[PDB]
Order: structure tokens, then sequence, then C-alpha cells
């Protein structure tokens, strides 16, 4: 089928990539005020 | 000191007389231990509710296939009169859009389940509650009270019925065959 | 041989356990 | 629904600053998408009519496009769907400029960022996604019960 | 159950237990509970002498009433167990 | 920051404030003692935990002790 | 390098027992024992073997027969010298053994 | 408000260190700010429903993968030629010849071969379609939605349970021995009755049929008159094909023992019964306790009560249930105990007991189950024995345990330590001293001079249980014993053909070799437990640090006061076991491989000679059988293997890297990354992108985590890809 090709890249590089963003900014956050 | 329903076996200790029905039928102690815990009954008397009226429902829809009509028949003269059979021959659309309708209606349900509303009255999701502006607070209790007795007696009657329709293939005084 | 609607329908009861594990990952962080 | 909002909002406190999430901004956007995509799909039907796609059973090779080509695997990649995806990298490509890039002229994105609003709903566009989405996702919904395609209901339907 | 809904049946000070320990046997006299011991033994042993090795167990025939008696040695354990706290509890 | 303590095992020998590189610790009145000083730590938040006190206190086991704690710059003695 | 060089040259050292070459056989397997031995030294540290020795000098004590000259674990420096220099004459005596086996074999 | 909320000391932190401490110390709920006991609890509860929801969700994916991209009903015609397929490949980095060589299974893509046996066990309980996988998946994954629920929902105000309800203990554990494993067992019987014997019958139970067909001809009269030998009656035939009506019996509870001749896997009507009756037996064990009704047990009372006479045991079991009842770490060490057993039970019993059909013959994935079930049962005792050690430094309470059972332990801890280190020392000793005089004596070309001492109690236990080649003659060997005659009419018939046929790995030949590695692995094990019950016993306080229990589990050091305090906390005590953990089960899969690949290859002569040396070992069971994994790919082309081949030398590459952090210390790094920031603070450019966090060198307990990571998944990320493509590519 075609959902290989379109579910393993989305899965194993956008999705952890913006999940790596996520964290990063997120760890990143400073102290409210 | 003793339930009203069994009078030789203790009161629950959550159930007071409080609530709708309340008879003391308690014997495994829901209640007590829901109390223990933290919990309030709402939620058991909301899904008691819930569970009395899909039973009424599917009561009064499992006796009309057969007896009153199978519909004027556009398509369900394929689908079979045995109410366990129907289940298996609804067609994909009417199944699904049966399916997205009750979706749709459950999940405007859940966040009024699930909230914080102090105000909510369990039972009470503004369906048809216009009724209910005349009636005095007795009337009130007395008419959700034969809400509760009829839900509770469909719970067990829908059960049989099922069984016997599963066991036997129809009901003895109704459906001969 | 598994059909196309049947990988389709699993997608779907896998995306509401995501949906799921957002709310249960939220409710733990809380 | 508001009530809703509220209680995305409060849950997920980050992602609502930028506009991401249900928000008016987001609706609007994904309406102009939708709006196109009804667009794009009625122009490769008639594209695949007037035979507008290279097409056929004619399919990529390894020498070609490599790994990407799929060659030996079941998938079967035809040439019609590389020039869609081509057609496809290039409308992201503009999209990445416009988005990432200057704002040169027209809208944001991001909620035009500096701490603006979302404006709670011409300014009928709206109304216009609504109903392309609503149609997008009726299609999909008969696509996956129907099993009857989707150019093929298209051109049935029209 | 809760921690405090427990009696206090540590005896370690003393020389025998308290018959507390015995649960609902704690007021069964000593005499009775030797030769129930006894009994149970006799019959435990019995049954499973006629079950095992007299006859040799079919896996086709079994008698049923011979698989029960044979867990009243393990009782007649915990009888003579029981009949010796009583003599020590005077009880 | 790390916590010093001293507890009333101490001797005044004096030797934790001279083994200590960042002035944490300083001498005190006592009664106690017969030197009439015991080790005391006024400036613990400047402590950075090398225990040097430790290795040089005396006692058989250590009047003068430093738990590991919260880490801060001046705790890590980074430069930058 | 793993496959043609280490795999296929140990043959003549692996296949050295029963011949004049098993010395370096026996040589290859003790380099081996050293220098995994090393590697206690290496990782361990001096808290953990004191805290064993004092559960030992408590076992003699016992008996009545704890020297008088007390037993300590190595200091660091030492347990990283040891570790180091059986590290070193693992791996050299290894190396020594492979390479006389296989061109005495060999050549 | 920063990222670790829950620790404001490490909010604060400034350095990088924050991360890291923090990832690592998200889950230890009980050192976290703000914390209640009721609060911990409940968090607990809402992340064991998120831990159940991610292992269905696991088994669905599995189920979904066979189900969409593998062969199973290929592979359900013939099951010992067609090997079974995990799952499709998708890889843009794959070449041409990769394409080819890893399309194979007779279907026309890429694929993985599964070496889980999954295919066995759906197999055997009675799944035939990829429609029935599909559906099982589908049905997983409603249950796991369905905990993700409940997980969400029992944080809630109103459903929050309360601290009594969590400590319950009578109630939890009545119902999770009557329930959970009695009810299920017996629903895991009924499956076999109703599903599983038909199917290998030749009949295809379904849930539209299962409630008109009848699991017995004589349906359940025979059950309620009590002529229950009627279920026995008529068993499966010698001559039983698996999945066919011929040679087929009609009894649903038996007892033959031993295996169906064609699977040579234990009989389904067997394991129903076995099943039933274990069902029994703990619906009968969970009445014990007393939860609202009088009658039952208090185990507190039963815990106080056994004292032995003239304190023995000082004071008895005296406040051990409230420590067990306080103390979740003592729990959670306990648990973890038997579990670890438990899985080292299951390993060492299905290899000896197949119970799935045609497994016996699947080299491969009998060695792969294993290898992982030894490895997870290492594991899991090294876990039990850090619990416990936790335990000891953060819940153990003296007053409550004033001269307790528990407390003489500290008591003794000298006596304890010193004599494990005597065994240790020993055993450690006297094996490897015979195995260098066996392999001096073999060197110098005189293999006769060798120390072979006969494993002569084991091979006397062989024979009690059945085995007649030792000729020992002893209860089940002997035909004239009681016992044999007792069970000659049950068991025993097929037990003893069983045993005695030499075709099965039950109670495999032993010998020399066998001697010598059992004496090494009982070395393993007390050096293991030596470790680790000094670490859990010193935890506390030691002669060199009585203030241990002050700084904690895990601290670096006390510095280098009082000569050195390096690997003192008893976190260093895990961590210098897990090197041990790896080792004992390092050496008890290279014992089971090259024992089975020997008798596989029908040369178990082989073993029997060269086993008793070490040089043998070293030549006939790694150098040998890791040609056909090196050679997985080469310079003259590549093979199926060679995703193998990559993962051995990853894994070599991860083991190597985790010695840098085992060997070299904090100082150097934090002194070299201190010219790295004077590097890029100075350097141009560059310095306009500056960090927040102030780069530091990893800490030392962060350090030796990290090393010790590396060192255990290189370990198992070398030995996995060796144990399977040898046995692939010998196929023996
Ligand atoms: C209020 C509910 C209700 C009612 C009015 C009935 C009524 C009846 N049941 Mg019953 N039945 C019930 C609940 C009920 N059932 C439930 C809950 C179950 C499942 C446990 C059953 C399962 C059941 C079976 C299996 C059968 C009956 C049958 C009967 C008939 C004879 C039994 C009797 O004395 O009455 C009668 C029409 C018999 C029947 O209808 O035969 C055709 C019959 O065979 N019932
Ligand atoms: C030499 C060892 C020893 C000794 C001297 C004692 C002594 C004692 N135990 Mg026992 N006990 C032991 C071992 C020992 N125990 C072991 C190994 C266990 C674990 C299985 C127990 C479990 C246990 C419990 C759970 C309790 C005691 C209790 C007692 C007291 C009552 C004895 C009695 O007659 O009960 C036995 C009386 C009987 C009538 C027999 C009971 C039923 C038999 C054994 C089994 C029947 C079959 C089974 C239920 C079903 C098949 C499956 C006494 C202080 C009581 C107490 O207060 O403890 C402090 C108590 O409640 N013991
Ligand atoms: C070695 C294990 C062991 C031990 C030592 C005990 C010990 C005890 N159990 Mg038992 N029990 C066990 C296993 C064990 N149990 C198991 C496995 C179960 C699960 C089935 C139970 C379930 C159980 C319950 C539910 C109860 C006990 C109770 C008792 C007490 C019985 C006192 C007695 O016989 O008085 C003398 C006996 C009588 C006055 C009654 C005799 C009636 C007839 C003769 C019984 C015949 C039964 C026999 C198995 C056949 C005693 C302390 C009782 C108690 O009070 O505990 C605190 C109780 O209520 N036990
Ligand atoms: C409901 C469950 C169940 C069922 C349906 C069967 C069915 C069968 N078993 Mg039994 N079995 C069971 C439970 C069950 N077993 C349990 C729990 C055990 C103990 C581990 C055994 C142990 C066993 C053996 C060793 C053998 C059988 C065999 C048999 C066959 C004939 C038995 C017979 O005629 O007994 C008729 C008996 C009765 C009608 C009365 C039984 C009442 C019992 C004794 C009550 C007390 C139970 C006790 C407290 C539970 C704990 C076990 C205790 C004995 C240690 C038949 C296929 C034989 C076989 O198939 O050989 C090829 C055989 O050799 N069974
Ligand atoms: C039932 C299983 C179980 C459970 C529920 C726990 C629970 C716990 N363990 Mg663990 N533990 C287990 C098994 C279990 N363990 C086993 C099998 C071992 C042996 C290896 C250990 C060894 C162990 C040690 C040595 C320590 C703990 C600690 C802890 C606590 C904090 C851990 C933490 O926050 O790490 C959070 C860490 C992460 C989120 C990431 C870790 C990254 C790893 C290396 C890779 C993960 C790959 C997926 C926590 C209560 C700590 C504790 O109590 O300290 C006082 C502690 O020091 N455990
Ligand atoms: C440049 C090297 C390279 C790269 C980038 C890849 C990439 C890939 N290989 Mg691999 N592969 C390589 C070399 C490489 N391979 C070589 C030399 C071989 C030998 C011929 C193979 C053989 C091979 C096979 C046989 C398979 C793959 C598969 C895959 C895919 C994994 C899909 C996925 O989602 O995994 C997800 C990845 C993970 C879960 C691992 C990450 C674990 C993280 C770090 C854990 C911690 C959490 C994290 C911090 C968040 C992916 C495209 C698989 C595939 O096609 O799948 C569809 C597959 O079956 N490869
Ligand atoms: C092959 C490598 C190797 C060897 C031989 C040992 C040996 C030992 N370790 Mg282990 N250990 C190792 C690697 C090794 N370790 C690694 C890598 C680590 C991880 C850091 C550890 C961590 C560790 C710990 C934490 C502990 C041990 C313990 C032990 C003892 C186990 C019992 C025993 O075998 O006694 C018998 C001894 C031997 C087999 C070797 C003795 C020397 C041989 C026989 C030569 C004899 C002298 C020779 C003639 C001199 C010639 C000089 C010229 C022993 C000292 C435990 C113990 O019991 O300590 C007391 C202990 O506490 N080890
Ligand atoms: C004779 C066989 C067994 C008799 C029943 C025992 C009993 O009734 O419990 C004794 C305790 C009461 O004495 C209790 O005695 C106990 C004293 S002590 O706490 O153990 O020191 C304590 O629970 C309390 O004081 C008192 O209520 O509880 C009850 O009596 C009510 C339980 C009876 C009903 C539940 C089960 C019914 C019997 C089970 C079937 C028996 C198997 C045959
Ligand atoms: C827009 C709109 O609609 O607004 C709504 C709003 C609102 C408020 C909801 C309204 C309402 C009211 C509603 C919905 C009322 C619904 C009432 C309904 C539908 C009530 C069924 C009861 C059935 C029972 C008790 C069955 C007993 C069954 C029993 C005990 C049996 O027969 C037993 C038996 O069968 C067995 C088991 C086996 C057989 O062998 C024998 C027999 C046959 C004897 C309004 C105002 O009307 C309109
Ligand atoms: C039931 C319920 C609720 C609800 C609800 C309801 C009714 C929700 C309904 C939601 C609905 C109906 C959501 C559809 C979205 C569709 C989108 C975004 C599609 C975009 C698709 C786009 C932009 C596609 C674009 C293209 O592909 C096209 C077409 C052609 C290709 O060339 C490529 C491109 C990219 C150009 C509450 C109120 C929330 C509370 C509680 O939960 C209970
Ligand atoms: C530190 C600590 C801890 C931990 C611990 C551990 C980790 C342990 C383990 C342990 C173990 C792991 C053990 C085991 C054991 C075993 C045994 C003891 C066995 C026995 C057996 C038997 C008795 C058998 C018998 C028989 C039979 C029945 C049949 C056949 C024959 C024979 C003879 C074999 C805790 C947490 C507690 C806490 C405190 C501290």
């Amino acid at each position: 089928s075609f959902l290989p090709s379109i579910l393993t890249p989305l899965v194993t590089l956008v999705f952890p990539g913006l999940c790596f963003a996520l964290f990063f900014v997120l760890i990143e956050q400073d102290e409210i005020a | 000191e003793r339930s009203a329903s069994i009078p030789f076996l203790k009161k629950p200790p959550a159930l007071d007389g409080s609530m709708i029905g309340d008879v003391g039928f308690d014997p495994l102690g829901f209640s007590t231990t829901i109390t223990e815990l933290g919990g309030d009954l709402s939620y058991v008397r909301e899904a008691e509710l819930m569970h009395g009226r899909q039973a009424m429902l599917a009561a009064v829809g499992m006796i009309f296939p057969k007896v009153f009509g199978k519909l004027p028949a556009p398509w369900t003269e394929a689908v079979s009169t045995n109410p366990l059979e129907a289940q298996y021959q609804l067609p994909p659309v009417v199944l699904g859009q049966i399916l997205i309708s009750i979706f749709i209606a459950e999940g405007l349900r859940s966040r009024i389940v699930f909230g914080n509303d102090p105000n909510y009255v369990v039972g009470d999701h503004g369906f048809g509650s216009n009724f209910l502006k005349g009636k005095s607070e007795a009337q009130i209790a007395d008419m959700k009270l034969k809400e509760l007795n009829n839900g509770r007696l469909a719970m067990i009657a829908v059960t049989g019925m099922f069984f016997q329709i599963s066991i036997k293939g129809n009901l003895w005084p109704i459906i001969d065959g | 041989m598994i059909t196309d609607g049947q990988i389709f329908v699993a997608l779907c009861i896998a995306l509401t356990a995501a949906i799921l594990a957002i709310g249960l990952g939220r409710q733990l962080y809380v | 629904f508001e009530a809703g909002m509220a209680q995305y909002n409060a849950d997920y406190p980050w992602l609502a600053k930028y506009g991401f999430g249900p928000s008016v901004k987001a609706e609007r956007w994904n309406g102009r998408h939708a709006m196109f995509g009804w667009v794009a799909i009625l122009a490769t039907g008639v594209a695949k009519s007037h035979g507008l796609l290279p097409a056929g059973d004619l399919m990529l090779t390894y020498q070609d496009w490599g790994g990407l080509a799929q060659q030996g695997f079941n998938t079967y990649i035809s040439n019609e769907r590389a020039v869609i995806m081509i057609a496809h990298v290039h409308a992201l490509a503009v999209s990445f400029a416009a988005a990432f890039g200057p704002q040169v002229l027209g809208d944001s994105l991001t909620l035009l960022d500096g701490e603006k609003d979302e404006e709670p709903y011409p300014a009928a566009e709206i109304a216009n996604g609504r109903m392309a989405m609503f149609g997008l996702i009726s299609l999909v919904c008969t696509s996956a019960f129907t099993g009857m395609d989707i150019l093929q209901i298209v051109d049935i339907g029209t | 159950l809760d921690r405090s809904e427990a009696a206090d049946t540590w005896w370690g000070d003393k020389d025998y237990p308290s018959s507390v320990v015995l649960g609902i046997g704690k007021d069964v006299p000593s005499s009775i509970y030797g030769v129930t011991s006894a009994i149970a033994f006799s019959v435990g042993a019995y049954c499973i002498a006629q079950s095992n090795i007299i006859n040799i167990l079919s896996g086709s025939t079994v008698n049923g009433f011979y698989v029960a008696g044979a867990l009243l040695v393990p009782y007649s354990w915990g009888l003579h167990v029981a009949a010796w706290i009583q003599k020590q509890n005077g009880k | 920051s790390h916590s010093v303590r001293v507890y009333d095992t101490c001797i005044g020998c004096t030797q934790c404030v001279r083994a200590c590189p960042c002035d944490v610790l300083e001498m005190v009145p006592w009664d106690g003692c017969k030197a009439g000083q015991i080790a005391s730590a006024p400036r613990a938040e400047d402590c950075i935990g090398c225990k040097r006190c430790e290795t040089a206190c005396p006692t058989d086991f250590l009047s003068v002790r430093v738990y590991l704690g919260s880490e801060t710059t001046r705790s890590l003695g980074l430069s930058y | 390098w793993l496959r043609d060089f280490l795999w296929s040259q140990a043959s003549q050292v692996i296949q050295s027992y029963g011949s004049a070459l098993s010395a370096y056989g026996l040589i290859f397997l003790g380099a081996h024992f050293i220098w995994a031995f090393s590697l206690m030294f290496l990782f361990s540290g001096r808290g953990y073997w004191q805290e064993l020795i004092e559960s030992i000098v408590w076992a003699h004590n016992k008996l009545k027969l704890a020297p008088a000259i007390q037993p300590r674990a190595l200091s660091i420096t030492q347990g990283r010298a040891v570790g180091l220099a059986h590290y070193l004459l693992g791996g050299i005596g290894t190396t020594w053994s492979f390479f006389l086996a296989r061109i005495i074999s060999v050549g | 408000t920063k990222f670790p909320k829950f620790s404001q000391a490490l909010a604060q932190d400034p350095a990088t260190r924050r991360i890291w401490y923090g990832i690592a110390t998200a889950h230890d709920l009980e050192s976290h700010d703000g914390m209640t006991e009721e609060n911990l609890y409940q968090k607990i509860f809402a992340s064991h429903f998120g831990h159940l929801a991610i292992i269905f969700l696991w088994t669905s994916g599995n189920l979904f993968h066979v189900a969409w991209q593998g062969n199973f009903q290929q592979w359900v015609l013939n099951p010992l030629k067609v090997k079974p397929i995990a799952h499709a490949i998708w890889d843009p980095h794959f070449g041409q010849s990769a394409i080819k060589a890893f399309t194979r299974g007779g279907v026309s893509y890429p694929v993985n071969i599964a070496t889980s046996g999954v295919y066995h066990w759906w197999y055997t309980i009675g799944m035939r379609t990829n429609e029935d996988l599909y559906f099982g998946a589908l049905g997983l994954l409603i249950l796991s939605t369905a905990l993700l629920f409940a997980g969400w929902l029992h944080l809630q105000p109103k459903f929050r349970p309360g601290i009594a309800w969590f400590k319950n203990n009578e109630s939890r554990l009545n119902h999770h021995l009557s329930g959970l494993f009695g009810v299920s067992s017996l629903a895991w019987a009924g499956h076999l009755i109703h599903v599983a014997i038909p199917e290998s019958r030749g009949q295809h139970i379904r849930w539209n049929n299962f409630t008109s067909t009848l699991p017995h001809p004589e349906g359940l009269t025979p059950f309620f008159t009590g002529n229950w030998g009627l279920y026995a009656e008529n068993p499966d035939t010698a001559q039983h094909i698996f999945g066919t009506s011929e040679g087929a019996g009609t009894a649903i509870l038996t007892f033959l023992g031993g295996f169906h001749p064609q699977t040579q896997s234990m009989w389904l009507t067997d394991i129903a019964h076995h099943h039933l009756a274990i069902a029994v037996v703990f619906i009968f064990a969970g009445h014990m306790y007393r939860t609202n009704w009088g009658i039952g047990h208090s185990m507190k009372e039963i815990l106080d009560a056994h004292v032995p006479p003239k304190g023995r045991l000082g004071s008895g079991h005296r406040g051990l249930f409230e420590t067990i009842t306080d103390s979740l770490h003592m729990q959670l060490g306990l648990a973890l105990a038997s579990l670890g057993v438990a899985t080292s039970l299951v390993a060492q019993h299905m290899y000896a007991l197949p119970s799935y059909a045609f497994m016996a013959k699947d080299y491969v994935t009998q060695a792969a189950l294993y290898t992982h079930h030894q490895y997870i049962a290492g594991f899991l005792m090294v876990g039990a024995f850090a619990h416990g050690a936790i335990f000891f430094v953060r819940d153990y309470d003296p007053e409550v345990n004033k001269d307790n059972v528990l407390a003489r332990m500290l008591q003794h801890k000298e006596a304890i330590i010193s004599h494990l280190s005597w065994v240790s020392l020993f055993l450690g000793f006297h094996t490897l001293g015979l195995y260098i005089h066996n392999d001096v004596c073999v060197a110098f070309g005189t293999p006769e001079k060798q120390i072979l001492f006969e494993p002569v109690f084991a091979q006397f236990i062989q024979a009690a249980s059945g085995k007649a080649l030792y000729g020992f003659d002893v209860l089940l060997s002997s035909p004239t014993s009681v016992a044999t005659v007792a069970g000659s009419k049950i068991w025993l018939p097929g037990w003893v053909e069983a045993i005695n046929s030499g075709k099965n790995s039950l109670f495999l030949t032993i010998g020399p070799g066998d001697f010598l590695i059992h004496h090494a692995i009982a070395l393993a094990l007390h050096t293991t437990t030596l470790i680790l019950v000094k670490g859990a016993l010193d935890a506390r306080g030691s002669k060199l640090m009585p203030d241990k229990k002050d700084f904690g589990y895990s601290f670096p050091c006390d510095g280098p006061g009082r000569g050195g305090t390096c690997d003192i906390s008893a976190w260093d005590a895990f961590y210098l076991a897990m090197f041990w953990m790896l080792n004992t089960i390092g050496w008890v899969t290279f014992y089971w491989h090259w024992k089975h690949m020997t008798i596989w290859g029908g040369n178990a002569a082989a073993f029997n000679e060269s086993s008793t040396y070490i040089m043998g070992w070293l030549r006939d069971y790694l150098w040998l059988n890791s040609s056909p994994l090196i050679n997985g790919y080469n310079a003259f082309g590549m093979n199926a293997q060679a995703v193998w081949a990559w993962m051995f030398l990853f894994g070599h590459l991860i083991w190597a890297t985790g010695f840098m952090f085992l060997i070299s210390w904090r100082g150097y790094w934090q002194e070299l990354i201190e010219t790295l920031v004077w590097a890029h603070e100075r350097t141009p450019i560059a310095n306009l992108v500056k960090w927040r966090d102030k780069p530091v060198a990893l800490s030392i307990v962060q350090a030796r985590l990290v090393g010790l990571a590396h060192f255990t998944i290189g370990y198992i990320f070398t030995y996995a890809p060796f144990v399977i493509a040898s046995t692939t590519g010998k196929f023996s």
C-alpha cells in the first residue's frame, strides 16, 4: 500500500522534529514574572 | 438501622433517604464503598437513569418491529424482524448515521457529566423539562420516582427478553414465532 | 487480506486512543 | 462552545497565543486551503479527463529517483503521482516562503504574533470555509464507507 | 481491614501463644482438639492410601471422597498444634 | 546551595577554616570546648562542596559536615 | 577489519593447542583474562572495597587474627594505576601472542 | 515555572544538569516538592493505567502488522517450511540489492522474519486467518482506549481513590488472586476447551457459532452428574495431525503428559486441565483474607503472632506489616523479586516443555525467547535488590523494627557479607583453576590429565525424574519403585517416553562441561548477590560513613578524605552489580545456545569434548558460529543478515563507548568544556548565538548511569544479532 510511504516519514521525521522543537522551547520557557 | 427493602439487613450507611427511590437496597454496599472512597452517588444515580431510559426505549423498540410493523419497508424489507439479527443487518448508511447521532448526543452530555457544575441536577439535561414547571416539588419527586421505577423494571425486563429471544427464539405471551 | 477500509477504521480508533492519551498526560502533569 | 475554547486554552496555554488551536485565524486559513483544494481536485479531474497528467501504467525506476522510487517494493508509484507530488512540493515551498518569510503582503499565519487577538466569529469566507471543510469531510466519509473512490464520486455527483 | 482492627497477638515474651491466635477455635477444649486431630490424621492417611497406594490412582476412576479427607492431614497438623496451644493455655 | 553544619564534638582546632578555600567557615566563641571556640558557617551560600574542611577535621567522625544540595553558579564554581 | 584481519588471522592462534604455539594460545587467553580483570579497577571505586574490607576484617577479628597493619582499599590513584597497568599488559600480551602465532605459523 | 516544576532546586539550577536531573527524577514521585501520600498513590494509579494501555497498544500493533503485512495464512498451511514475517520494511536508503535480498518469505516486498514465536502462539490458541488477527488487534485497541479513559477518570476530584482504599491489603489480595489469577485462568481454560481444541481437531469455532457448538458431545451432563472421567475418555491418538480431524479424539480434560508427537508440544487437553485445576486452587486461595464479612484472616495478626519460642528470630515478624504497608519500595522489591523468579522459570520451562505447535523445530525463536526472558529475569532481580536498598535507606524505621526479623539482618550483616564473600571466592578460585588446568592440559597435547567431574547429583535427579541412560535406577527409573507404580496410570506412560526420547530438550544429557559451567553460574549468582546484599545492608551506613542515610541513596561521594570514598552510596552497588548481572546472564545464554546448537546439529560430542576448556569455548562457539554473521555483508555482496552484521558492530560500538564514561571522570571534561566555552564566547559571528543554560560536564552519578546504559545496550545489541543470525545461518 501507500500508507508506509505516507506515514513512516510523517511519524519518524516531521513528528519527532516538532516534538524536539516543542520540548526545547518548553524547557527554555522562563518563570512567569 | 435496618434496610426498608431487606428488613433483616443493616441500613446502608451511605443511603439515608435523601435520594429518589431510596429504600435502603444495597446489600453489597456500592454506595458505602463509594462514600468511603470520597465520591458521591450522583454518578451512579445518573447512570441508573441513563440505563433505565435506554432499557425502556429498547424494550418498546424490541416488542415493536414484529408487532405493529417493520416500517413501510423502503430498505428494511431485507432486515430480519428478529431483533438480535437486525443489529447485524442494518445497512452501512443507517448504522453509521445512528452511530454519529448517538455519538454527538453522548459527547454533548459528557461535559456536564464530568463537569464541576454545582447547580446541575442529576437526570436534568433540559430535554422536555418544560412540563415540570407547572408541577409542585412533591409532584416532581413522585414523577421522578415513577421514572426511576419504570427504568428499573425495564432494565430487568429487557434483560429477560434478550435471553428469551437468544435461547428460545420467542417471548411467551407475545411474539409467537 | 486486510482491506483499506479496515485499516482506516483501525487508524480512527488509534487516533481516538491518541486523544485520550494526550488527555491522560495532561491530567498527570497537573 | 466558548466554554470548550476556554477549557482548551486553559489546558494548552501556550499553543493558544500563536493562534494554533480552535482559533478564528486557524479556521480562516484552513477554509482558504479547503476552497483551494476543492479547486485543486476539480483541476486534477479535468486534467485527467484531458489527459493532462502524464499518466497510465508507467512507473518510476530506481535509476531515476532511487529509494524514493520504491522499485522492488509492493508499492507501484506512477509518473502522474510524481508530477502531482512535484506540483504540491512547489505549492509547499511557496507557502513556506509566505509563512516563515516576510509578511510581505496579505495576512499572517501565527495570529500576526505581536500579541494580537483572534477576532471571534466580506468576512463570509469563514462560512465558505465551513462549507468547504464539511464537504471535504463528507467526501472522505463516503470514500471510506461506500468505497467509491474520490474522482469517481466527484464526476458522478457532478 | 484497617491497622487498628487487629487484636494484639504478639507473644514473644511469653512461653506459649494466647488462645486469640486460634480465631474461632479459641474456645475449643484441648481434649476435643487432640481427639479430632487423631481422627482427622487417621482418616486422611486412610483416604490417601486408598486413593494412591492400595489402588494405583487411575484417571478414569477417582473416588473424590478420598481426595476429600486427604486435606485433613494439614487439618490434623493444625488441630494438634491448637491442642498443644490450648493445653499450655489451660483452656 | 550546600548545607554546612557543625556539631558539638568540635575541639576548636581551627583547621577547617584554614582548609576552607571560600571563607565559608569562621571560629566563634563557645563554652563546651576547652579552647573556647567552635567552627560556624555563616556564609554557606559561598560553599562549593570540595569538603576540604571534612578532610582536615581530626575528630573520629566529622564535627564539620557538608550536605550537597541545590546547585547555583557559585556552588558549581563556573567562571562563565 | 573485523572479518578479514581479526577473525581470519585468529585461526592460527586459536588452533594452536597441541603444537609448539600452544604457549601462544595460552598467553592469548591469559592476556584476554588480564585485560578483563583490569576493568574491575578501572570502573569500580574505593568506597565499596573499603566497606567490603571492613566486613572481612570483622570476620577475621571474630577469630582473633586481624592484623596489626590494618588492611585498606587501594588509594584512588593506585586503583587507576593498577587498572591501567593491567589493561595495557592484557592488550599488549593479546596482540603479542596473536602476531607471533600468526606470523610463525604462516611465514 | 521551569521544566522541573516538581523540583524547585533543579528549576533554580542554572547549568545544563537541570534538564538531565529533571528527566531522570521525573518518575521519582516520592521526592517531589509539595508531595503528599494520597496524591502519590493516585498518581501511581494513573501511571499504571497508562502503562497497561501501552502494553495493549504494543500487542495490538504486533497483531495488526502480522495481519496486514505478514504471511500468516501461508504459514498456517506449511508451518515447518514457510518463514513467519514480522512486518514490511520501508527504507529509502536500501539499494536494489538490499531490496532483492530482503524480499523473502513468499512475498513481493522486503520483510523481516519474525523471531518471537507469535505465529506459533496464535496458531496454537486457534488463529487461522488474518481476519481473526485484525479483530483481535481492534479489540486490544478498544481495551487500550478504555484503560486510557480510566486513567484520566481516576485523577478527577470525585473519582480519586483514598489512601485507606489504596492500603486495603486484604481486599486487594483476595481479588487479585481469586479473580485476576483464578477467574482469568478459568477463562483461559474455557477458551481452550471451546476454541483451541476444536480448532486443533478441525472445527471452526468462532463468535457466530460457539454458542451452538458443544465443546463435548455429552455437554455438561457429566459435569453435573459427577462422571467427570467422561471428559478424559477418548484422548487424542498418537497418529493425530494438528489442525485436522483425522486421528482426533473427543476428550477435553486429560492428564496424558509427555508431548504431542507431530508437533512435539504439550497436549492442549492437558493445558486446559492444568488451567482449570489451578484456577480452582487460586479461587480457593483468594477467600483467605478478611474483607467485610467476618470470615477470613488478618495479616497483621498473623505476622505479629508468628514469633518462634525463646526469641530465636528475635521478636519475630512484629512490625513487618506496618513497614510493608507503609513503604512502597519494599512492596516493589518483593514484586520484582517474584517476577524475576517467574521470568527465570518461564525461560527454563518453555524450552524444556514447549507448549506451542512446531516451536521445537523453530530453533531461532527458541533461542531468542530464552535469551530474552533470561535477560529480563536478571534485570528484574537487580531491580528488586535495588528497591530493597532504597527501602532500607529511605523507609526503614528501627523504632518499629525494634529487634525484628528484618533488624537482625542488619545485626549480622557483617557475617552475611563475609560468608557471601567466602563462597564467591571459593567458587571463583576453584572453577577458574579447574578451567585453566584443563586449558593447559589440552594445550600441552595431553587431554587425559583434565580434571573432569561428572555432575553425579544432577544425573541422579534426572534418573529420579525418569532418565535411564545413566543407569542409576532410582525412583521413576526403577520399574519396581512405589512412585512408578503409583504414577503408572495417569502421566508416567507419556512422561517416560518423552524424557527418554533423545530428540527432545527435556532433561538434556549432562557431563563435565555442564558441571564446570554450572559452578561458574553459581559463582556469578553468588557474586551478584554479594554486591547487591552489601549495597542494601550498608545503604544506611558503614564504618567509613555511618551517616550515609542522611546523604541518601544516590550521591556522588564523601570526598577524598578518609582515604577516598568513591562508589559508596549503594546506588553504586547497583551500578556495579549490573555488570555481574550482564556477566551471569551472558554465561547462561552462551551455555544454552552452544549446548543447543550442537544438539540441533547432532554433534553433541563437540560440546562434550570442547566445553571443558576456555579455548574450546572461544574457538568452537564464538569463532566458529560468528562466520555467518560477519559475512552478512562483504566486498562481494550482501545477504539478508547484513542488518544483523551491522547491528553486531553497532552494539560493539555502543559497548566500547560506554567505557569512555566508565573510565574517564568529570574533571577532565569540565576543564575541556571550559575551554570550549572560551572558544565559543571569543569567536566572532558565532558568539551572537549564545546558550541559555551554562554548559557543564555530566555529573558523577549521571555519567555512571550513561556509561552503564551504554555498556548494557551494547551488550544486548551485540549478542542478539549473534544468537539470531548464527542460528538462522546454520539452521541448527
Ligand atoms: C472443576 C474442575 C475440575 C474438573 C472439571 C476436573 C476433571 C477431571 N479431573 Mg480433576 N482436578 C481438579 C479440578 C477439576 N478436575 C483440581 C483442582 C485438581 C487438583 C490439582 C485435580 C486433580 C486431578 C488429577 C490428579 C486427576 C484429575 C482427573 C480428572 C478427571 C476425573 C476426576 C473425577 O472423576 O473426579 C470426580 C470427583 C468429584 C465429582 C468430586 C470432587 C470434589 C473435590 C475433592 C472437592 C474439594 C476440592 C479441593 C478443596 C480443591 C484443592 C485440591 C486438593 C484436592 C489438593 C476429569 C477429567 C484425572 C484424569 O483426568 O486423569 C487422566 C486425574 O488423574 N484431576
Ligand atoms: C421531543 C420529545 O419527544 O420530547 C419528549 C420529552 C420527554 C420528557 C422525554 C417525554 C417523555 C417521555 C418518554 C420518552 C416516555 C417513554 C416511555 C416508555 C417507552 C416506557 C416503556 C416502559 C417499559 C417497561 C417498564 C417494560 C416492562 C417490561 C416488562 C416487565 C415485561 O413485559 C416482561 C416480559 O417481557 C418479558 C421479560 C419476557 C416475556 O416472556 C414476558 C413479558 C412480556 C411480560 C415527552 C414529554 O413525552 C416528549
Ligand atoms: C460532538 C462534539 C463537538 C463537535 C463537533 C463537530 C460537529 C465538529 C466538526 C468538525 C469538522 C467537520 C471538522 C473538519 C475539518 C476539516 C479540515 C481541517 C480539512 C482541511 C482540508 C484541507 C485544507 C485540504 C486541502 C487540500 O487537500 C485538498 C482538498 C486538495 C489537495 O490538492 C491538497 C490540499 C492541501 C490543497 C464539540 C462542540 C467540539 C464538543 C464535544 O467535543 C462534542
Ligand atoms: C534487600 C531487600 C529486599 C530484597 C530482597 C530480594 C531481592 C530477595 C530475593 C529472593 C529470592 C529471589 C529468593 C528465592 C528463593 C527460592 C526458594 C527458597 C526456592 C525454593 C524451592 C523449593 C522449596 C522447591 C521444592 C521442590 C518442589 C516443590 C518440587 C520439585 C522438587 C523441589 C525440591 C525442587 C526486600 C525488597 C525484601 C526488602 C528488604 C531488603
